[PDB]
């Protein structure tokens, strides 16, 4: 960051500053990088899982311009509206961030059947939604959480929801926020550097699922990089003041 | 093919990003 | 002994702690072994000059507009002329470019407040001459031709010559504490559909477009040397104020144009050739 | 800082930077960004063995290749840019006593120092913006404009005063150490050589009186200020 | 254990060894035995409980090479991944563990039918899976959990998941962890000495059911054998940094 | 008297208590006659040479590799070269044997750092005379013929004569303050099936293959008497430093091959003959 | 370690925290970024003569 106060060589009178408005209509202050990041933010709405495959693969990083919605793309699991979050429009700023995140699973269902959840370290692959690893047609004799990971379980009829925290694994100082593009065939290691791990989602019988995310309380972004290019057409869609 | 995967040779480096060189690309 | 447990409490069941809430408590449970064990920031941590608020964000000097100062300019002259409001850039037209870094962190916020402050550099020399009044005008604004209603508010004439650069703070005067944001609060569309007076009728909120402009008037006429150029530009910068304050977290009005791309699956999705 | 009067010759109040065996002076103010931190205390873990400077090689004043800034130049338009540090090494100044010690390392810390001296006429007028963007790698096309490079570390030069900037550059990378040399023996996973970028663009358009002339002459010098080299190895020529 | 320092009679001198480089990334420390162990291990996936029998048999002992699959041999319901797991590869170099385990049960219901469990002390036999104990056609006059061994009771709708913590009920100081050969037939007394009892879950109707293990709080392992001969293939099914 | 109870709070109902953690607190209910009693450990306990944690299996010597060393072999061949990463010990074929105790159990952790300790031990006498020279080359690698690269890094040359064992520390550097390990976090192939690239495509992670590599070249050609044998055979052994360090738990890159037998009921299954 | 935890309690189960009540407790959760910030009443208060009670 580079206030720009070194340009200010004016010293003439001017106007009066006054007082500052904070704390005037609630105390809750809104301000805070660290407390806007730390808001929960949804990723997949109401997409299905299967016992068919490994599990649903949700790759740790933080919400970005990677995970934006274009128009007259192909289409993704993703919810478009990732783009123009308040939490995403920070994480365009910053090119590093460390420490922890928060996912939160939503299972849409009340049955006894557990719903499991894994933290695979950072391993440089880059892969979501569900996913066939090595294309075997068999997984329920030897399951992804049972090789003997770090993992918790949903039981949808005590609690159908978990708020999991994954730990920074990685040889990283910094994970990477984001790239000029996301789908550039570019040397591997570093593009497995944009993220820290994986979250998998394996379930017993068929269900539909909702991830959020944010950042834990140990996190921090670092490595500004100012404003990018924009569009705007809020102006359109809404009525003036004066009909 | 995904134009995306590789940057034509003319705008980009060996290593598949935009050259120091090529001023245009903004 | 096995005695009988006669103490208890009502409870409220409640399926997540703190979920709508940036800071607090909260029931998480850390993937770790340790299950109270933290990241160390020992040696790697968050450097001192970087911002810790958007309000940090918001006194960084971004570079909002330009405009051209000639010789043929008869005194009186709007030289530039716009409607100061962080909320949008115009009412009346698609923007596309670059935005200031107050201007960004606004568009985050439903409600704004507290003074805003502009610096104008002239692309000059020593040999350039002229001077401009810098006014900001509230509620009711002047007729173009008309350059004493512009007068009759709060302004500052600078003296160009061998200082290229005047800062000049637009002091925070509206009815309310607090102004809205013109921007949308939640605008679902995102395939540039086709817009209608019933899609405008189910809006989200009604656009309060501010009144509240800045204009700069010449005063004496721009009068270069021979030798040097007849036309200067001006580079109009703008940041907030050192008491700007925003609240009511929103739906972002800016979002990126340029080199957009979704991610996709590395390197099961044809990586290989 | 504050001038005199005319003497024999001219006004003699000039300033100048002593670096090792190279000086440089100059005629009007300086311009200087925020003196800031770099990432420490991961040096003495990632590197087992002691790790060298080499002060008097890599602290002295080197001028690279010089930029022309014409008058149809619009804004936003690259006049240069550089890999740092891999343009140092191979593309300019080639044979500089600076570069000899990443001939035999592999790995470093570097933080950097950038003048830049600006010379054109009095009835010119313009600016120009030089910035660095941390660790760029596949983040070049992005936050690369004019309004992006005034938020990030950046200085700034006016064409007809002749000012002088100077751009201070920290170690900031998201791994602990850069590497300095691609090898046909080395793994290809990494990008070597560059934990940084330097862009210097056009703010304004440059712009000149009847009869004069159409464009004017920037040349950037740098310096290492703080050069830390780890994991030596057999010596080899430089890309 | 022997750290074979005793050979190390070099007197000359050498490279620095450094600054560790733990508690860097995050204070949460994952090098302790006794931490590692207390992680859960998946062992039944979806198995199948019946009214039919006695009850499903869980023999009390930790996991290791004993509870491997191998290649093209007999099917178990025991699931493969069991020897490949971390907690598994500890297990194979100490031969002799002391101490209560934990085991974790998930039935696949939300009935108001109770499912139960009987931790059965150390009687000699090494038997898992369903079984008619002496081969009787009716035990629900005559339940195992009725006869009056300690016995918790799971109810699916109230919380469909229990974690017990059996005890080291045996004559022995130790437990064997494994042996050359699970399948022989050697003198009886001491194939009955790698376990320290069972676990027995019986259900009201049939029903689905998962369960997990770990040591417990009080644990020990001890008699070091070092690490076996080995195989590895994982070089196959990964892509190099370079295609 | 009978009073109402007002005190009340808000809950947030889980299955488990610490599922994932190996340590904190626990809700686990104990099948005992006393709810809070555990296993004495007054007399049978620990004893205090067993490792406690597995940064001391990695401190326990293991022999990796062995080499022969001829008087036929000229000066500068190499006589070993590897590549030394505890994750693999090939990229390029199936591995079979004993794996030493500092790579087992640096199998089941994603990443891993610090210095690595080797000890070659020369299968010799005093009549056997040579010197070699052991080199640690990072990032780029020589070749083959020239010997004059591999002097150029981190080099102890061991004058063998009376004293026929050297010890030598690797050094750790690299630009990241831990590698990854280049074995897979998860692999649910068990029955030795056939791959492709689409498998391939579909893996875990991406295997970072380590350049990092020890070479031992022939200084001074070994000159042993007429009467012993020409060829020594030399043992290399290696254990992690004393500031060697792992985390990341993943499913182990190395099983059990040898005497594998799965459980079975006794005595249900046919055991009486 | 990882000690097990003996100590629990029998609790009754109600939906709502003092739902007819005007007074004493309640289980809302604030619609705040801080979760316990209230509304400042510094400058903008009410009027010492508007009428507190029915009464």
């Amino acid at each position: 960051m580079d206030t720009g106060a070194k340009e200010d060589e004016d010293e003439t009178a001017n106007f009066s500053d006054g007082v500052t408005a904070m704390g005037f209509q609630s105390l809750d202050t809104q301000v805070s990088i660290k407390d806007i990041l730390r808001r929960p933010v949804l990723l997949f709405n109401h997409v299905e899982l299967d016992p068919d495959y490994t599990g649903f693969f949700i790759p740790i990083m933080p919400p970005s311009r990677m995970m934006q919605y274009k128009s007259g793309d192909k289409e993704t699991s993703f919810q478009r509206l990732i783009g123009r979050t308040p939490q995403a429009a920070i994480m365009n700023l910053f090119r590093f961030w460390r420490g922890s995140l928060r996912y939160t699973i939503i299972i849409h269902s009340t049955d006894g059947h557990p719903i499991y959840v894994t933290h695979v370290p950072h391993t440089g692959n880059r892969v979501y939604g569900l996913m066939k690893v090595n294309n075997l047609h068999e997984y329920t004799k030897v399951p992804i959480f049972g090789c003997g990971l770090t993992t918790e379980m949903i039981i949808p009829s005590v609690n159908p929801s978990i708020c999991v925290e994954v730990p920074f694994d990685t040889e990283n100082n910094w994970a990477v926020t984001f790239d000029e593009d996301a789908q550039r065939n570019y040397s591997w290691r570093d593009k497995g550097d944009t993220v820290t791990g994986h979250l998998v989602v394996t379930p017993v019988v068929s269900v539909y699922m909702s991830v959020w995310v944010e950042a834990g309380d140990d996190f921090e972004v670092s490595n500004f990089y100012g404003p990018p290019s924009v569009k705007t057409n809020d102006w359109n869609y809404a009525f003036s003041d004066e009909h | 093919d995904n134009p995306h995967r590789f940057l034509p040779a003319n705008v980009s480096n060996r290593w598949n990003e935009y050259s120091s060189a090529y001023l245009p690309r903004v | 002994d096995k005695p009988k447990d006669v103490s208890s409490i009502t409870i409220i069941p409640k399926p997540r702690l703190g979920f709508p809430h940036g800071k607090g408590k909260s029931d998480a449970v850390a993937m770790r072994v340790n299950p109270v064990a933290l990241t160390s920031f020992q040696d790697v941590s968050a450097y001192p000059d970087e911002p810790r608020t958007t309000l940090d964000i918001a006194r960084i000097w971004g570079l909002r507009s330009t405009f051209n100062w000639g010789s043929g300019d008869e005194h009186g002259k709007e030289l530039f002329n716009t409607v100061l409001d962080p909320g949008l850039r115009f009412y009346d037209q698609d923007y596309e470019g670059q935005i200031t870094p107050m201007e960004y962190v606004t568009g985050l916020y439903n409600f704004w407040s507290g003074p805003i402050e502009l610096r104008f550099d002239f692309v000059s020399n020593a040999f350039h001459t002229g001077t401009v009044i810098i006014s900001a005008e509230y509620n009711r604004s002047s007729t173009n031709t008309d350059e004493c209603q512009s007068h009759s508010t709060y302004t500052k004439t600078f003296h160009l010559g061998e200082q290229k650069s005047v800062h000049f703070t637009v002091p925070y005067i509206y009815d309310t504490v607090v102004r809205r944001n013109t921007a949308s609060a939640y605008l679902p569309v995102t395939d540039y559909d086709k817009v209608d007076n019933v899609s405008r009728a189910q809006a989200m909120g009604i656009r309060a477009e501010s009144k509240m402009r800045v204009k700069v008037r010449v005063v004496n006429v721009l009068r270069p040397v021979a030798s040097t150029t007849s036309t200067i530009e001006v580079l109009v910068y703008m940041r907030g104020g050192k008491n700007y304050a925003l609240h009511g977290l929103k739906q972002s009005t800016y979002w990126p144009s340029n080199s957009v791309v979704p991610i996709d699956s590395f390197p099961p999705d044809g990586y290989d050739p | 800082e504050v001038p005199s009067k005319e003497s024999i010759q001219g006004d003699a109040t000039q300033q100048s930077s002593k670096e090792e065996n190279t000086i440089i002076t100059r005629d009007q103010q300086q311009t200087v960004s925020e003196n800031i931190p770099s990432t420490v205390g991961d040096l003495v873990i990632a590197s087992s063995e002691p790790t060298q400077q080499f002060r008097s090689l890599t602290n002295r004043w080197m001028p690279i290749n010089s930029i022309r800034v014409t008058v149809n130049g619009k804004r936003n338009d690259l006049l240069a840019q550089y890999y740092i540090p891999e343009d140092f090494l191979s593309t300019h100044a080639k044979c500089a006593p600076n570069t000899i010690p990443f001939e035999t390392y592999v790995y470093g810390k570097y933080e950097l120092e950038m003048k830049f001296v600006a010379n054109g006429n009095k009835f010119q007028c313009g600016k120009v913006i030089i910035s660095v963007k941390f660790d760029s790698y596949q983040a070049d096309n992005i936050n690369t404009g004019f309004q992006a490079a005034l938020s990030r570390p950046h200085i700034m030069l006016d064409l007809s005063t002749n000012n002088e900037g100077v751009l201070k550059i920290p170690f900031r990378y998201h791994r602990a150490f850069v590497r300095n040399q691609t090898h046909k023996t080395a793994t290809a996973g990494v990008r070597p050589g560059k934990f940084a970028s330097i862009y210097v663009q056009v703010l304004s358009p440059l712009q000149t009186g009847e009869g004069g002339a159409n464009d004017m002459f920037i040349r950037p010098f740098y310096r290492y200020t703080r050069a830390e080299f780890a994991g030596m190895s057999y010596k080899v020529p430089l890309t």
